[PDB]
């Protein structure tokens, strides 16, 4: 009989997970202080890593990989990626991004206006985007003047990256999307990506004469849903999968979602998760680490895949709950606590 | 990646390598301390005594 | 050199403690008249906890045996192994307690407690370094409890920082001697509350269970009862009487089983139990679960009531050390819902190379569980049922006391009982 | 030369230091009569092993060490044992009863009443140095003596050597090899009356030596002497400067120079490789870049934390055997391009390396096999305050019941000193973070 604690309440995820687990009826709850635990669905914020592994004759499991909140926090990911070799500062999948603190605080400001003044120079497309992760408050503007003033406004670090004027628009409706992507990894370091994923689309034609209306440049769901009037008109819930998407990409632009699109994307989780390996890995530790992220992705009309953030606690699509979370506890928790297809996984294998 | 302050003899050797540049209670309070804790103690058992002579 | 003096009080005490010094002295090797003739030095090693070193290499037990009537200690000094007790440790009256505290504690038994405390004040100037009194006895009658609790108390008073442990067995009107039993039993367990670190809490009825239903016993007598008793008393004084790597003294256990001053009375078992299907082999799985078991543990408590405080398992024989803690740690980690998550590793083991008299092996469960008050609240209900009515209060305002004494008992018991049950929430 | 004395307190003091003196006599070729045939100057001399063994006019070397137990079983083992006759009676100090695992019945109760023999005891051997470094004190956290003696010991040692250095060796209560409950109490009281004392503490997690004995040696329940054995090995690299001829930790002092640049951070975390069976038919012998990355590896630690979320204040690594400068930087380099060791700021970026050519010495019939090199690393971490966390934890859950707080105060002990222990260790828990988080 294995045991598990729940120590956040607000996961629809694990939720679904701590579902499936006491379904089974070989995996019992208990409470969310009860040391002696095989699996903790963990909190999402200072998770006592340190009191893990620590309990006589107990495997512990835990569903955060200590550190990877270098790669899911906005400023840290792009000193991850300028810093790190593997990724290097010439890093063609990640748009050019600087972080910035706020003046009532390294900090890249003067190498920002540099980069700044040579576009304006140079008639190129200067518009940019700031943003940070103590948003629910972002802000695109071609000025360089007006992104640096905002986040002084605030008190948290931001960061600028350059603004992808040029997205792929579907059609009709000639609007903006992002692609997420949801990858789980096990105790061993595997890579499984979902063979489900979503398009978070606009629902509004995008305008590039007028950034200060947010809603046809933002494809978050919260934003479509609340400040969008076409909210739901081409697509259930602004939410398109990846057939309906395929089939799209061949009618329209004669090639598949796997040549145009998903090989990048996987090259780029690959890329980001294998740098950061040496750090998290637990494959010598007295805990075992396993975590589900989310990758949302931009693509420009070149068919170039953008890596726009990583989220390391992501909610799923409605419609793709129950599948995804049955290959969590297959993968992730009953690969180590086994009980008594075809995956819906794709394994991005690499060197350790 | 220097090397500086190598000293051999012998029965070994050492050195130092740099990678990178940088950026009490007195005798008489303990006996307080002592003498304290040993009242609590008489009085507690004062108070046992005192209990079981009742 | 960490002595320990044994007192018997009282017909079922000093039944119970012959039975106990029978079992052991088999153990240590020692024969009826106090010679030894084992084949081990483990054997004599820790032998001095419990026995005299006489001339001629005799050893004589550190045993006071008292009552109030001499029938009982007649029979020791004529049992098995009666010559093997010191002549001089017999202290003994000639009326009775008629299974009346007030008798045992207040009249008769005040006329004999001096006579005994010179026996035990010379057990004690003779120990190296006294590690404190183990005491058996009943509570329901009038020697071993009225007296016996008015032992402890002066015990108390001359030794205030020597441990004071008791074997206590609890009556219940299925193997009840007389109707007063509850209100000798009230009276007791408050002075047991203040005056002793651990008391073992042996119920006749969960004695009576196990001899029926597990030991296929048709008629149970005393006797069998004490077989039981005796085998326990040897289970939980094995830390002590063998040498292993465990340096555990009596005040070393009470500090690690007794989280609080007034909740220190112990449910204990052992394994296996086995009716006579008796030369098979008993593996590490079955010693544990069988341990664990409530039809394994003599207080007549489900654990599945309470809430474990602190948990001790002793393991005798030659075994697995390594397939003991994988079973020790699947018992926990697969019921830790009646264990307080609020004392780190509260479940402890202890692993002793000597087994019993005819066993390859075998576990002794020593249980800090709130599951106890159901004891208590059984008594209290008796109690209650008779003191309402004044029922058979005469026999004890006749030995001058008042009915004062017995609601403040009362009121102690029920205390007892809230306090076990905030516990267990 | 410069004399260092070693105390041993309570059970897990006194046995390691079986181990320790044992290995230190197989080490400098000194027999268990005291005899030393390699030592030319009879009677006396001032060469470096001469700061842990005195010498008498007929030649015995004889430990610069005092055992102390409160009860007298375990050191009664040293009178009768093996090296029965390195020691004379007065070094040996046994009460009659232990302290119970209670930190106040050993700090108070039993410890006002013997400490003034053991200071003499001590007075005695310090009277035959002639230039005393301090004292080396092992001890358990989790034991009544280990614990409440230790740091009344400490204390009083402080008034009497007030310029002397103090280090610990400490024992890091692990459940696996533990039947008391309370050693989350001792563990905290006595760390916070013992801080201000200890200028540097090298912290022993049971549960690490347990491991490395299950995973290594292939011992499937290791015993005391396993685990002391695997300890003194450890406790041999970290004093073998101050015994052998050298130039790196050569003095008490220089402990804290290199591995201590905040006084209250002043618990090292200790690293040791390679640990191999002596069972095995023959192991292929390791090289100096193997060895040297297993020192980055969780599971040689001797306290299981992760590093690689902490920040390094300081480092030393201290080589035994067949190892040369060359290769001790090279493998370096090539651990600074692998791994993750993120420095302080305000420390540099570097390692102080010591080399003893003699290999480490094996006790015959022991568990550990013959290895041609070993290294043990010491790190002043960060992540070593996981221990603290771990530790601080148990603590609560038991002191917000009040759980067996009535054994302490029935001792004399004030319940004030528990929360007032336990704020002076969330004040070390919050050094550490505001040392090594951003
Ligand atoms: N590594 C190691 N740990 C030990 C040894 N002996 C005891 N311990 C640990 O020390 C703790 C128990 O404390 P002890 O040192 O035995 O007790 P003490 O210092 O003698 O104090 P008392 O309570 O008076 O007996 C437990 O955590 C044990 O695991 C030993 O020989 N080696
Ligand atoms: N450089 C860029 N170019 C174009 N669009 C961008 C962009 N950076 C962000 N966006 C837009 O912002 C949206 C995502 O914002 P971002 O992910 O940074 O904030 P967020 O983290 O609060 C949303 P979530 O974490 O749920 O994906 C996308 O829909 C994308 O269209
Ligand atoms: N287990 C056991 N219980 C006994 C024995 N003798 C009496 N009792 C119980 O003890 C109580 C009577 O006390 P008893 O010892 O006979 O009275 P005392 O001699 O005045 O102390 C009743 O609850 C009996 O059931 C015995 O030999 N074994
Ligand atoms: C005939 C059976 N006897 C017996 C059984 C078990 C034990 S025990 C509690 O395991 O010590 C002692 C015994 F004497
Ligand atoms: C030569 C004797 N060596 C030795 C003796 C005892 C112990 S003990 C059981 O751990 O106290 C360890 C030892 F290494
Ligand atoms: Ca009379
Ligand atoms: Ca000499
Ligand atoms: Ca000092
Ligand atoms: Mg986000
Ligand atoms: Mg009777
Ligand atoms: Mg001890």
């Amino acid at each position: 009989m294995y045991t598990f604690v729940v120590r956040d309440e607000n996961s629809s995820v694990y939720a679904e997970v701590s579902r499936l687990l006491l379904a089974t009826g070989q995996w019992k709850r208990l409470r969310k202080d009860n040391p002696r635990f095989n699996l903790m669905l963990g909190e999402r914020n200072r998770l006592p890593f340190g009191r893990l592994g620590h309990e006589p004759g107990l495997v512990q499991l835990v569903n955060y990989y200590r550190g990877a909140d270098k790669l899911c926090r906005k400023a840290s990911l792009v000193k991850l990626i300028k810093t790190s070799p593997e990724l290097s500062e010439s890093c063609t999948w990640f748009p050019e991004s600087y972080v910035i603190y706020p003046t009532n605080l390294t900090d890249e400001r003067e190498v920002f206006l540099a980069a700044y003044n040579r576009r304006r120079e140079g008639r190129e497309g200067n518009v940019w985007i700031a943003k940070s992760s103590a948003g629910a408050g972002i802000l695109i503007s071609s000025e360089a003047s007006e992104l640096l003033d905002f986040i002084d406004e605030q008190g948290q670090v931001h960061v600028i990256q350059k603004y992808l004027e040029k997205p792929l628009l579907l059609e009709p409706g000639h609007r903006k999307f992002d692609i997420r992507s949801w990858v789980l990894v096990d105790h061993l370091y595997n890579i499984y990506l979902y063979r489900e994923g979503v398009l978070r689309t606009s629902s509004e034609p995008y305008n590039s004469a007028n950034f200060q209306d947010k809603t046809c440049h933002l494809t978050n769901h919260c934003i479509q849903k609340e400040y969008s009037k076409n909210y739901g008109r081409y697509e259930e819930g602004n939410e398109m999968f990846f057939e309906e998407f395929n089939q799209y990409l061949m009618d329209a632009l004669n090639t598949t979602l796997e040549n145009s699109i998903l090989l990048q994307i996987k090259h780029i989780i690959r890329s980001c998760l294998m740098c950061i390996e040496p750090a998290i890995s637990t494959k010598h530790l007295h805990y075992q680490s396993f975590q589900l992220f989310g990758f949302d992705f931009m693509v420009d009309e070149e068919l170039k895949v953008w890596l726009i953030e990583v989220n390391g606690a992501p909610a799923c699509a409605q419609k793709l709950y129950a599948e995804l979370c049955q290959g969590i506890v297959d993968v992730a928790i009953s690969s180590v606590f086994p009980l008594a297809p075809t995956s819906i996984f794709i394994k991005l294998h690499h060197h350790h | 990646m220097e090397v500086i302050e190598l000293n051999k003899c012998t029965s070994g050797q050492s050195f130092e390598v740099i990678l990178k540049p940088p950026s009490d209670p007195s005798l008489e309070e303990i006996q307080k301390k002592l003498e304290a804790a040993e009242e609590r103690r008489k009085y507690q058992e004062a108070e046992l005594l005192k209990h079981l002579a009742e | 050199m960490r002595e320990i003096v044994h007192i018997q009080a009282g017909q079922c005490g000093n039944q119970i403690g012959a039975k106990f010094w029978e079992v052991i002295s088999d153990e240590h090797g020692i024969d009826p008249t106090g010679s030894y003739h084992g084949d081990s030095d483990l054997q004599l090693e820790r032998i001095n906890v419990y026995y005299n070193e006489a001339t001629g290499n005799k050893y004589v037990p550190r045993a006071i045996l008292v009552d109030l009537e001499p029938g009982t200690m007649d029979s020791v000094r004529s049992g098995p192994f009666g010559q093997i007790f010191r002549p001089d440790n017999f202290v003994f009256g000639q009326s009775g307690a008629g299974n009346n505290w007030a008798k045992g504690h207040y009249t008769e038994g005040a006329e004999l407690v001096d006579s005994v405390l010179d026996v035990v004040r010379k057990e004690s100037e003779s120990c190296d370094c006294l590690q404190g009194f183990q005491l058996t006895h009943s509570l329901g009658g009038g020697t071993g409890s009225g007296m016996g609790t008015l032992l402890i108390s002066k015990i108390r008073e001359e030794y205030p920082d020597r441990i004071m442990n008791t074997f206590s067995v609890m009556p219940s009107p299925k193997v009840s001697d007389t109707v007063v039993e509850p209100y000798n039993a009230t009276l007791s367990v408050h002075q047991l509350v203040e005056n002793t670190d651990e008391t073992y809490c042996i119920d006749n009825e969960a004695l009576y269970d196990i001899c029926f239903r597990t030991l296929k016993l048709t008629t149970p007598t005393y006797g069998d009862l004490n077989h039981l008793v005796s085998a326990t008393m040897s289970g939980v004084t094995t830390c002590l009487r063998f040498p292993g790597q465990l340096n555990a003294d009596l005040r070393k256990l009470a500090v690690n089983m007794v989280p609080f001053p007034r909740l220190h009375f112990f449910m204990p078992g052992f394994a296996p139990l086995t009716s006579r299907q008796q030369y098979r082999a008993l593996t590490v799985p079955e010693l544990t679960q069988q341990m664990f078991d409530s039809k394994n543990m003599m207080a007549a408590c489900d654990p599945r009531h309470g809430r474990y405080l602190t948990v001790a398992a002793i393991f005798r024989g030659r075994m697995s050390m390594k397939e003991v803690d994988e079973q020790m740690l699947n018992v926990q980690n697969k019921n830790s819902s009646y264990f307080v998550e609020w004392i780190p590793n509260n479940v402890k083991t202890a692993v002793c190379d000597i087994p019993p008299r005819g066993l390859k092996m075998s576990a002794t469960f020593i249980g800090n569980s709130t599951a106890i008050q159901e004891l208590f609240k059984r008594i209290s209900e008796q109690f209650t049922a008779m003191f309402r009515r004044k029922a058979f209060l005469h026999w004890y305002t006749g030995e001058g006391m008042d009915e004062m004494e017995f609601t403040e008992a009362e009121s102690n018991m029920n205390d007892l009982v809230s306090e076990y049950q905030q516990y267990q929430d | 030369m410069r004399e260092c004395i070693s105390i041993h307190v309570g059970q897990a003091g006194v046995q390691i230091g079986n181990a320790c003196w044992e290995l230190y006599c197989l080490e400098h070729g000194i027999q268990p009569d005291g005899q030393m045939p390699s030592d030319k100057t009879i009677g006396g001399g001032d060469d470096s092993f001469n700061t842990f063994f005195s010498e008498t006019g007929a030649g015995k070397h004889v430990p610069r060490a005092v055992f102390v137990d409160l009860e007298p079983t375990v050191i009664d083992e040293v009178r009768t044992g093996t090296y029965r006759q390195l020691f004379h009676p007065e070094q040996l100090i046994t009460g009659k009863e232990d302290a119970a695992n209670n930190y106040a019945r050993g700090h108070y109760t039993i410890g006002k009443e013997i400490i003034d023999l053991v200071l003499d005891r001590i007075r005695k051997l310090a009277d035959q140095c002639t230039g005393l470094q301090g004292f080396l004190v092992f001890h358990s956290f989790g034991g009544g003596t280990g614990s409440g003696f230790t740091s009344l010991l400490m204390e009083r040692l402080s008034v009497d050597y007030g310029k002397k250095s103090k280090l610990e060796f400490s024992i890091y209560p692990a459940p696996q090899v533990s039947t008391a409950v309370v050693e989350p109490y001792n563990s905290i009281l006595t760390t916070h009356t013992t801080l201000e004392h200890s200028d540097c503490a090298f912290m022993v997690d049971n549960e690490a030596i347990y491991d490395i004995c299950r995973r290594n040696l292939d011992i499937e329940r290791p015993t005391y002497t396993n685990l002391n054995r695997l300890i003194s090995q450890i406790v041999s690299s970290i004093t073998a400067s101050l015994r052998f001829d050298g130039a790196l930790n050569v003095d008490l002092t220089e402990f804290q120079t290199n591995l201590v640049p905040y006084p209250r951070i002043h618990f090292p975390l200790a690293t040791y490789a390679p640990v191999i069976s002596a069972e095995k038919a023959y192991h292929e012998q390791l090289s100096v870049a193997e060895i040297t990355n297993a020192c980055f590896e969780p599971a040689n630690q001797m306290v299981k934390c992760d590093p690689r979320h902490g920040k390094y204040m300081a480092c030393c690594l201290l080589y035994r055997g067949d190892v040369v400068p060359k290769d001790v930087n090279a493998a370096i380099a090539t651990i600074k391009t692998k791994r993750s060791i993120q420095f302080v700021d305000w420390c540099p970026t570097g390692f102080k390396v010591g080399i003893n050519y003699q290999p480490p010495t094996v006790v015959p019939g022991g568990d550990l096999a013959k290895v041609q090199r070993a290294v043990c690393m010491l790190s002043n971490t960060t992540a070593i305050a996981e221990a603290w966390a771990r530790l601080d934890h148990k603590f609560d859950l038991m002191y917000a019941k009040r759980a067996f707080v009535h054994w302490y105060v029935g001792e004399g002990m004030e319940e004030g000193e528990f929360s007032e222990a336990r704020e002076d260790m969330a004040a070390l828990e919050k050094d550490y973070e505001e040392v090594g988080v951003d």
